[PDB]
C-alpha cells in the first residue's frame, strides 16, 4: 500500500503521574495590620483564586486516596511553617527551677501558683515570682517537701510562641504550578480507589481549612446526603476509620475563667508571660454538644457502618490506652488548648451534653519529640462555636474505639479527590504525509 | 436622565402584557438593565437582568420561565414581558439602570467561557403597576 | 454575579475525544505551558527547563515554530500492529502514549541523525551552480 | 444568600446620631476587590434613590455626615446628627450573585 | 526601544524598520556582560540581599523573553516583525475609522481603546488560522 | 543487563573525527547541552546555591538562540552567508583542515579572532539584508 | 554536585542527592588533552 511518515504533534494532551511541589494560595484580606496569621505568614501567595473547572466526560483516571502525595507535602509544609515562626520567639531555658507551690483560693486543676527566683537579662540579682500554674505541666520532686519542676525540662528547648501571631485556620487554596493539572473525581459515589467516571480539572483545590485535632475533625467539609465511611483494607483490624457523615453536629466549648493580662520578668529585649490572675471565682471549661442530634448521629453511622458484612452486632466504645494527651479529646480554640474527656460519647447501639475539659500550658509539638511551643492566653473568656464533619475510630460485638495519631488523615479526609500530572506535550503519529524534499 | 414605563394597568390571570421602558439620553447599549418589584407593604424583590448586547439574561426563581425580557439598542426601548399571571405578581415594576459601566464579556484565558459583570442600581424609573385580579 | 457556559474549548478538553477531533485543539495545550518561601522560584524554574527542552527537540527536527509538521522518516509497521483508520478514529491519545512509549528514544535518533542532520549536508551541497 | 437587617423602627427626632446595620449571612467580598453592599433610601410614595453605592464612597447630593463601614459579614451605614427629612424607609441591597436580595427596610420616623 | 512613543502608528512604522530600534539585541550585548563572570570569581562570597535579588531578576528576564517569543510563535510568526495574518477586522471591536488609528492616534492610548478586547483576539487568530492551516497543508500533502 | 556496542555516535563522540567527518554529530551535542539527563529524581526531602548553576545554564542557551537569532539561523543547524572569508584570519586552505584536522585544533586558530567574525556575520547578514526588504 | 548511592547518615540525603543507578563512558577515539592533579579544584571542591 501507501508508504507512511511520522508526524510531530505539539501540546498533545496526555500526562503521566508525577510529584511536584505546591505551592500555597490563601486569602489575601486583612493579613495587613498586626494580623501575623502564622497560617497566612502574612498572606503566603496573595491570589485569592477564581476556581474555573473543565469537565472531560471521556476520562476514566485509576485514583488512590492512600497513596497520595499532596498529603505529604501539607505535613512537610506545616511543621515548617512552625518551625520558621518558632524561631525568634522567646526561649524557655532558663526556668527550670525548684518551686514552692500553694493552694489557690477560689477536683485537680488550677490550684498552685508558684515562686522562684531568676536573673534572666539584668544578670545581676536573682528574684522571686508569683505566676499561675495548671496541672499537666508540674513534677512533685523527690527529698523535698512541696516542690515543683517542669515536666518537660530535660527534653528539647521549649521556646514559646509570640503573642503577635494567630494561629486562626484561614481556608488555604492549593493551586498548581504550569505543566501541572490537579484532577478531581467527580462521581459522589467515589468509594476511596478504583476508578472514576467523568474527572474534571481545577486550577486550584477548594477551601481547605488546615485545623489541628485529633479524634473528631472539627471545621471540616461534607459530601452529599449519604454518610460514606472509607478505609484501606476495610477489614483489617489496625487501619483508620475514616468517617464523613452527611450533616454538621454543633459544638459549643466555652472557657468562663476570667484570665487576663500579667508581666512577668524580661529575656534580653524578651518580655515573657505567664498567665495573669482570674476575676476570683472559677468555673471549669467545659464542651457543651446538643446531645439529642449526637444521640441521633450514631444510629444514622451504623446504617452505613453495615452494608460490608452481615446485618448484625454493631456496637460503639470509648478508647483506651496511655497518657491522657491520646486519651482525651484534643483540639484548638482560638489561641487556647483544650484536652477534653469524650467517653461519654461512645454508648454502644444496636440494630444537652456537658464533657468534662482540662486545659494545659506548656504543649508539645504536633508530632516531633523535643520541642514544643508554648502560649498564655489573651484576657477575658473565649468562647468558640464549631462545627463536626468527621471521626475517627479503630477496629478491634465488632468494637469501634475512637483512635486517632495523624491528622493526615485528617486531611486525607480533604484530599479524598486529588492527584496532580504532568503534562507530556510532545507526541509523534504516522499518517501519508511527507515533508517535501528536494 | 428620564427614566418611565408604559403599558401598565389590571388584567387576569392566566393573561400575558408587556411593559415598555425608555431611557432618554445616555448610550444604551453600553449599559445593563434590571427589573425590580416593590410589593405594597413590603420590601422590594429583584426581577430580572440584561447584558449590554442583550445576551445575557438572569430570571428570578419565582418569575422564571413565565416572564420575557428584551433590548432594542437603536430604539432605546426595555421590555418586560409576562406570562401566566398570578394574583401575587401584583405589585410596583420599576425599569432600573445599573449604577457603574459595564464591559464587553471577558473571556478568561484557561476556560472558553466569558463573563458579563453585573452590579447594582442607581436611576430607578417611577414605573408602572400590574394588577391580576378578576 | 457573572456567567456564561463554554464558547471555543477548555484545558485539557480534547483528552478523551479522538486523534482527529483533537488534532484542531492543541493550541489551549500549547498557550498555558508557561505562563500559569523559596519554594514558589524552584517551580518557577523547572517549569522553564521543561519548556525549553520540548522547545529545543523541535529546533532539532527542522520543526520549529510550527506546531505540526512532517518528515520523511518512514513509519516502521513494526512499531505498530494498529490499522490506520483506527488509530485517526478510535484511539485517544493518553492511551496512545502508553502504547509506543517503549519505541520512542528509538523515534528521536531516527529523526535527527536520520533525516535533519542528513538534510543538511545535502542542502549545504546543492550550492555551486 | 440571606441578608437580613435590623432596628425595623427607629421613631426619632432631629439633633442626634445613630445608626442602621444590616447583618449579612454570606460573607462578601469579589475578587475584584470590594464588597458589593449597596445602601440606598426610599421616600414614601417614591421610587428610591442612591445614598451611598458602595460602603467607602458616596454619590452626588449627599450630606457629609452619612458614614458606612463594615467587614465582610457585619456591615454598618452610620447616621451622624439625624436630620429632620431622614423618613420612610433604608434599604440594605448586595450584589454578590443571583438572585440579588435587599433587607426588610427600616423605617425611621 | 521607545523613542516613538510619542510620534503615530502611521508614522512609527517607518523607523521601526530598525530592529525595533534593535530590542533584543540591547539583551545579548547585556547578556554578555550580564555574564561577566566575576560572580563566578567571588562565588558571591556568601549569599547576600542582592544576589537574592540579582537571581529573582534573571528569571523575570527570562520569563517575560519567553511569553513574548512563544506567542510570536504560535501566532506562524516566529521572528519577523511585521506579518499579517488570515483574521477579518470586526467593526464591533473598534468602530474608529481607517485613518484615525493611524495617521491621528499615539500607541499607548490605542491600547486601553482594545486592552479589554485583546484576550479575544488572542484565541481568534491561533485556533482560525494557525491551528487551522496545519490541517489544511497537511491535506495538501496527502496527494 | 547486556549491552551491544553503540552504532549512533554518543555523548562527545566525534572529537578525533574530520571536520567534514564530525557534522553527522552535531544533533547530540546540541541536545544534552541543556540540563544533561534529567537528574533530581524529585528528592526534595529534608539552600540557595543549588539554584544558580541552573539558572545559568538556560542562560548559556539562550545566549546562543538569540546570537543565531540576529544571524538569521534560527532553529537551523548549519547555514550559509553572504560574507566572504578574510584570509588574514587564517589563510589555510580548504583540504590542508577539512579532511586533516579536527575541530579543537581549528578553534585553536581563530580563537584571537572570534569577536571580529561576529559583528560583521550581524552586519551584513542581517543588518544588511534589512535594507532588502522594502 | 554529588550523588550518593543508598539510615540518618549525614552524607546520605541532607548533602546530596539519592542512589546510582548507573555510571557510563564514551572512550574517544583521536583525542590528546593535558591534565594536572595539582592545578584541580575537583581535589580543592
Ligand atoms: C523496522 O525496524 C527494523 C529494525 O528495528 C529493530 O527492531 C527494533 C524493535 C529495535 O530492536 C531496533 O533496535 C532494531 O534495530 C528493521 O529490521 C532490520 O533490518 C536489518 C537489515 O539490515 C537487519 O539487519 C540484519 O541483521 C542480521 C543479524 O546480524 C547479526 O547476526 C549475524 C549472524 O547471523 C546469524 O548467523 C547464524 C549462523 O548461521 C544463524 O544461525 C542459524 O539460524 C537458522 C535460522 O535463522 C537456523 O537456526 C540454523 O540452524 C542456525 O545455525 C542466525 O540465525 C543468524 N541470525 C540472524 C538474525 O539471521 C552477524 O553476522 C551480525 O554481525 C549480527 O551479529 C551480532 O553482532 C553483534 C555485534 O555487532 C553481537 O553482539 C555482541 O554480543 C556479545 C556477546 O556475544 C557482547 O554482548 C557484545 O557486547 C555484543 O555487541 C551479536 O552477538 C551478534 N549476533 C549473532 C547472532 O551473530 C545480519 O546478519 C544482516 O546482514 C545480512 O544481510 C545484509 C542485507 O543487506 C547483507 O548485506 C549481509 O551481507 C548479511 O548477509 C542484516 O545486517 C535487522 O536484523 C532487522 N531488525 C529486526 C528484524 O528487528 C526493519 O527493516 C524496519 N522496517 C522498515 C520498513 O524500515
Ligand atoms: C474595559 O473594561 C473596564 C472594566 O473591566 C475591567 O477590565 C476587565 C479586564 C476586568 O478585569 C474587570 O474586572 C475590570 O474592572 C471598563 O472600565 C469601566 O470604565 C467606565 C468608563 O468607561 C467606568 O464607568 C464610570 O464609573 C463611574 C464610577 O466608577 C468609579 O469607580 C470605579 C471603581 O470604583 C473607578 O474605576 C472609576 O474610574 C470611578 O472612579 C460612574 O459613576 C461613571 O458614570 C457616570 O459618568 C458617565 C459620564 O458622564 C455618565 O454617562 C453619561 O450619562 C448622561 C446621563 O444620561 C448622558 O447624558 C451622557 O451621554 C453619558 N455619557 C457621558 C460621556 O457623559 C454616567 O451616567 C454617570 O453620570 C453620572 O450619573 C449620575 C446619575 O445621573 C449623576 O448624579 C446626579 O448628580 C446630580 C447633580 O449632583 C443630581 O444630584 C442627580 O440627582 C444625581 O443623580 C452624576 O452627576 C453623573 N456624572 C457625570 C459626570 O455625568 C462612569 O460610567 C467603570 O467604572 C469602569 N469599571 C467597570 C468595572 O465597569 C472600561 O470601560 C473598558 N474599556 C473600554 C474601552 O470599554
Ligand atoms: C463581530 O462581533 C459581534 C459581537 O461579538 C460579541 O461580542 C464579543 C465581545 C464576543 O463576546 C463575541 O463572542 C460576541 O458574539 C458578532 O456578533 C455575534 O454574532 C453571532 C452570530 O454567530 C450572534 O449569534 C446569534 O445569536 C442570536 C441570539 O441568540 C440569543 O438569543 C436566543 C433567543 O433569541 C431571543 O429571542 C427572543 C424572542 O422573543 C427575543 O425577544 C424579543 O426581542 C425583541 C427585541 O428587543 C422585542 O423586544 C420582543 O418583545 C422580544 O420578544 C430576543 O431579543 C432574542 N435575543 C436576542 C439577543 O436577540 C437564544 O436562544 C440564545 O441562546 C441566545 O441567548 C441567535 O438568534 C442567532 O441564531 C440565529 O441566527 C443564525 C445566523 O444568523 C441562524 O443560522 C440561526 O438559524 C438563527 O436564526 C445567532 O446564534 C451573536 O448574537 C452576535 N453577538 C451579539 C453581541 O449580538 C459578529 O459575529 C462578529 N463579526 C463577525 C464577522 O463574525
Ligand atoms: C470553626 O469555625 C467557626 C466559625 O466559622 C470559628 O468560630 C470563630 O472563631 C474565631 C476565633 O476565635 C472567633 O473570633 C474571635 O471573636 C471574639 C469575639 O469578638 C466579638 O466582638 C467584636 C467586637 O467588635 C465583634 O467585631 C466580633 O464580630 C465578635 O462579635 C474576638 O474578641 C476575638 O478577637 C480576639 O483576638 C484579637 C487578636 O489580636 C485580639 O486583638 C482581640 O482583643 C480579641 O481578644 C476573635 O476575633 C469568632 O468569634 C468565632 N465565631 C463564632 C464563635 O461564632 C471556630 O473557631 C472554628 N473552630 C475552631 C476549632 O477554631
Ligand atoms: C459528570 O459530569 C456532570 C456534568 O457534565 C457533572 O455534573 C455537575 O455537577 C456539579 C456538582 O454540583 C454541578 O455543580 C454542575 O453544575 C454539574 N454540571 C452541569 C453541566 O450541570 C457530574 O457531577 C459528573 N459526575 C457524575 C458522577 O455524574
Ligand atoms: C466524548 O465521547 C463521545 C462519544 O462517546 C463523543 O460524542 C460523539 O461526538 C461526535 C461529534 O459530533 C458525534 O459525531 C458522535 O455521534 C458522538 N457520539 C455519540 C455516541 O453520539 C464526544 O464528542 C466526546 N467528547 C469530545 C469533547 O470529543
Ligand atoms: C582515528 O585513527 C585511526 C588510525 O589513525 C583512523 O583509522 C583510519 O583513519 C584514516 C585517516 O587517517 C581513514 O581514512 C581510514 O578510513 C581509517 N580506517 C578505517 C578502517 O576506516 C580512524 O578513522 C580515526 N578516527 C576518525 C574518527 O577518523
Ligand atoms: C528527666 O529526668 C527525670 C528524672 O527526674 C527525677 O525523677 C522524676 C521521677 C521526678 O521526681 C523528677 O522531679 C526528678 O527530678 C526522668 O524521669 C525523665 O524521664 C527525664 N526526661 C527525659 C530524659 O526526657
Ligand atoms: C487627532 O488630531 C486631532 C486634530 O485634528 C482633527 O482631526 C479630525 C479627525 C477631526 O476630529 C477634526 O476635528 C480635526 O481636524 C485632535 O483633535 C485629536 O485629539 C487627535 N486624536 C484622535 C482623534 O484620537
Ligand atoms: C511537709 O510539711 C507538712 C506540714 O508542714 C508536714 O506535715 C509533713 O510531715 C512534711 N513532709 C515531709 C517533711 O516529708
Ligand atoms: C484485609 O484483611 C486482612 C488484614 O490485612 C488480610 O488477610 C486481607 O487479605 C486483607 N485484604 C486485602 C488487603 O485485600
Ligand atoms: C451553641 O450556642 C448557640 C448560640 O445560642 C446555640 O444556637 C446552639 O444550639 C448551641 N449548641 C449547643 C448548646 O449544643
Ligand atoms: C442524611 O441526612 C438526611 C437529612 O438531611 C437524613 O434523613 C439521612 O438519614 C442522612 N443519611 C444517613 C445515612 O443517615
Ligand atoms: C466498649 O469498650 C470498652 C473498652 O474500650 C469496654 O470496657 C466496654 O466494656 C465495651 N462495651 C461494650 C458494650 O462492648
Ligand atoms: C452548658 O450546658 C449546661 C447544661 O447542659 C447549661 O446549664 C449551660 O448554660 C451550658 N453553657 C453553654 C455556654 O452552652
Ligand atoms: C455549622 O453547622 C451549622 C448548622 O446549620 C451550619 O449552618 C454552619 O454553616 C456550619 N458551620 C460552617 C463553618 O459551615
Ligand atoms: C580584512 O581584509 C581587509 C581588506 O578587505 C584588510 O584591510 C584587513 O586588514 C583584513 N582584516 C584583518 C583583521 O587583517
Amino acid at each position: 500500500a501507501e508508504q507512511l511518515w511520522v508526524t510531530v504533534y505539539y501540546g498533545v494532551p496526555v500526562w503521566k503521574e508525577a510529584t511536584t511541589t505546591l505551592f500555597c494560595a490563601s486569602d489575601a484580606r486583612a493579613y495587613d495590620t498586626e494580623v501575623h496569621n502564622v497560617w497566612a505568614t502574612h498572606a503566603c501567595v496573595p491570589t485569592d483564586p477564581n476556581p474555573q473547572e473543565v469537565v472531560l466526560e471521556n476520562v476514566t483516571e485509576n485514583f488512590n486516596m492512600w497513596k497520595n502525595n499532596m498529603v505529604e507535602q501539607m505535613h512537610e509544609d506545616i511543621i515548617s511553617l512552625w518551625d520558621q515562626s518558632l524561631k525568634p520567639c522567646v526561649k524557655l531555658t532558663p526556668l527550670c527551677v525548684t518551686l514552692n507551690c500553694t493552694d489557690l483560693r477560689n477536683e485537680g486543676g488550677e490550684i498552685k501558683n508558684c515562686s522562684f527566683n531568676i536573673t534572666t537579662s539584668m544578670r545581676d540579682k536573682v528574684q522571686k515570682e508569683y505566676a499561675l500554674f495548671y496541672k499537666l505541666d508540674v513534677v512533685p520532686i523527690k527529698n523535698d517537701n512541696t516542690s515543683y519542676r517542669l515536666i518537660s525540662c530535660n527534653t528539647s528547648v521549649i521556646t514559646q510562641a509570640c503573642p503577635k501571631v494567630s494561629f486562626e485556620p484561614i481556608p488555604i487554596h492549593y493551586c498548581a504550578p504550569a505543566g501541572f493539572a490537579i484532577l478531581k473525581c467527580n462521581d459522589k459515589k467515589f468509594n476511596g480507589t478504583g476508578p472514576c467516571t467523568n474527572v474534571s480539572t481545577v486550577q486550584c483545590t477548594h477551601g481547605i481549612r488546615p485545623v489541628v485535632s485529633t479524634q473528631l475533625l472539627l471545621n471540616g467539609s461534607l459530601a452529599e446526603e449519604e454518610v460514606v465511611i472509607r478505609s484501606a483494607n476495610f477489614t483489617d483490624n489496625a487501619k483508620i476509620i475514616i468517617v464523613q457523615l452527611n450533616k454538621s453536629v454543633e459544638i459549643n466549648c466555652t472557657r468562663p475563667n476570667n484570665n487576663t493580662r500579667k508581666s512577668i520578668h524580661i529575656g534580653p529585649g524578651r518580655a515573657f508571660y505567664t498567665t495573669g490572675e482570674i476575676i476570683g471565682d472559677i468555673r471549669q471549661a467545659h464542651c457543651n454538644i446538643s446531645g439529642t442530634k449526637w444521640n441521633d448521629t450514631l444510629k444514622q453511622i451504623v446504617v452505613k457502618l453495615k452494608e460490608q458484612f452481615g446485618n448484625k452486632t454493631i456496637v460503639f466504645n470509648h478508647s483506651s490506652g496511655g497518657d491522657p494527651e491520646i486519651v482525651m479529646h484534643s483540639f484548638n480554640c482560638g489561641g487556647e488548648f483544650f484536652y477534653c474527656n469524650s467517653t461519654q460519647l461512645f454508648n454502644s447501639t444496636w440494630n444537652t451534653i456537658v464533657l468534662p475539659c482540662r486545659i494545659k500550658q506548656i504543649v508539645n509539638m504536633w508530632q516531633e519529640v523535643g520541642k514544643a511551643m508554648y502560649a498564655p492566653p489573651i484576657k477575658g473568656q473565649i468562647r468558640c462555636s464549631s462545627n463536626i464533619t468527621g471521626l475517627i475510630l479503630i477496629r478491634d460485638t465488632e468494637i469501634f474505639r475512637p483512635g486517632g495519631g495523624d491528622m493526615r488523615d485528617n486531611w486525607r479526609s480533604e484530599l479524598y479527590k486529588y492527584k496532580v500530572v504532568k503534562i507530556e506535550p510532545l507526541g509523534i503519529a504516522p499518517t501519508k504525509a511527507k515533508r517535501r524534499v528536494v | 436622565v428620564q427614566l418611565v414605563e408604559s403599558g401598565g394597568g389590571v388584567v387576569q390571570p392566566g393573561k400575558s402584557v408587556r411593559l415598555s421602558c425608555v431611557v432618554s439620553d445616555f448610550p444604551f447599549s453600553k449599559y445593563p438593565m434590571y427589573w425590580v418589584r416593590q410589593a405594597p407593604g413590603k420590601g422590594l424583590e429583584w426581577v430580572a437582568a440584561i447584558s449590554g448586547d442583550a445576551w445575557h439574561v438572569v430570571y428570578s426563581n419565582s418569575v422564571q420561565g413565565r416572564f420575557l425580557v428584551s433590548r432594542d439598542n437603536v430604539k432605546n426601548t426595555l421590555y418586560l414581558e409576562m406570562n401566566s399571571l398570578k394574583i401575587e405578581d401584583t405589585a410596583v415594576y420599576r425599569c432600573a439602570r445599573m449604577f457603574q459601566e459595564s464591559g464587553p464579556p471577558r473571556l478568561d484565558r484557561w476556560s472558553g467561557r466569558n463573563y458579563y459583570y453585573y452590579s447594582g442600581m442607581d436611576v430607578w424609573g417611577q414605573g408602572t403597576t400590574v394588577t391580576v385580579s378578576s | 454575579a457573572v456567567g456564561i457556559g463554554a464558547v471555543f474549548l477548555g484545558f485539557l478538553g480534547a483528552a478523551g475525544s479522538t486523534m482527529g477531533a483533537a488534532s484542531m485543539t492543541l493550541t489551549v495545550q500549547a498557550r498555558l505551558l508557561l505562563s500559569g518561601g523559596i519554594k514558589q522560584l524552584q517551580a518557577r524554574v523547572l517549569a522553564v527547563e521543561r519548556y525549553l527542552k520540548d522547545q529545543q527537540l523541535l529546533g532539532i527536527w527542522g520543526c520549529s515554530g510550527k506546531l505540526i509538521c512532517t518528515t520523511a522518516v518512514p513509519w516502521n509497521t513494526s512499531w505498530s500492529n494498529k490499522s490506520y483508520n483506527q488509530i485517526w478514529n478510535n484511539m485517544t491519545w493518553m492511551e496512545w502514549e502508553r502504547e509506543i512509549d517503549n519505541y520512542t528514544s528509538l523515534i528521536y535518533t531516527l529523526i535527527e541523525d536520520s533525516q535533519n542532520q542528513q538534510e543538511k549536508n545535502e542542502q549545504e551541497l546543492l550550492e555551486l551552480d | 444568600i440571606v441578608m437580613t437587617q435590623t432596628p425595623l423602627s427607629l421613631s426619632v427626632t432631629p439633633g442626634q446620631p445613630a445608626s442602621i446595620s444590616c447583618k449579612s449571612s454570606e460573607s462578601l467580598r469579589q475578587s475584584n476587590g470590594k464588597t458589593s453592599l449597596y445602601w440606598y433610601r426610599q421616600k414614601p410614595g417614591q421610587s428610591p434613590q442612591l445614598l451611598v453605592f458602595e460602603v467607602s464612597n458616596r454619590f452626588s447630593g449627599v450630606s457629609d455626615r452619612f458614614v458606612g463601614s463594615g467587614s465582610g459579614t457585619d456591615f454598618t451605614l452610620r447616621i451622624s446628627r439625624v436630620e429632620a427629612e431622614d423618613v420612610g424607609f433604608y434599604y440594605c441591597m448586595q450584589s454578590k450573585d443571583f438572585p440579588l436580595t435587599f433587607g426588610g427596610g427600616t423605617k425611621v420616623d
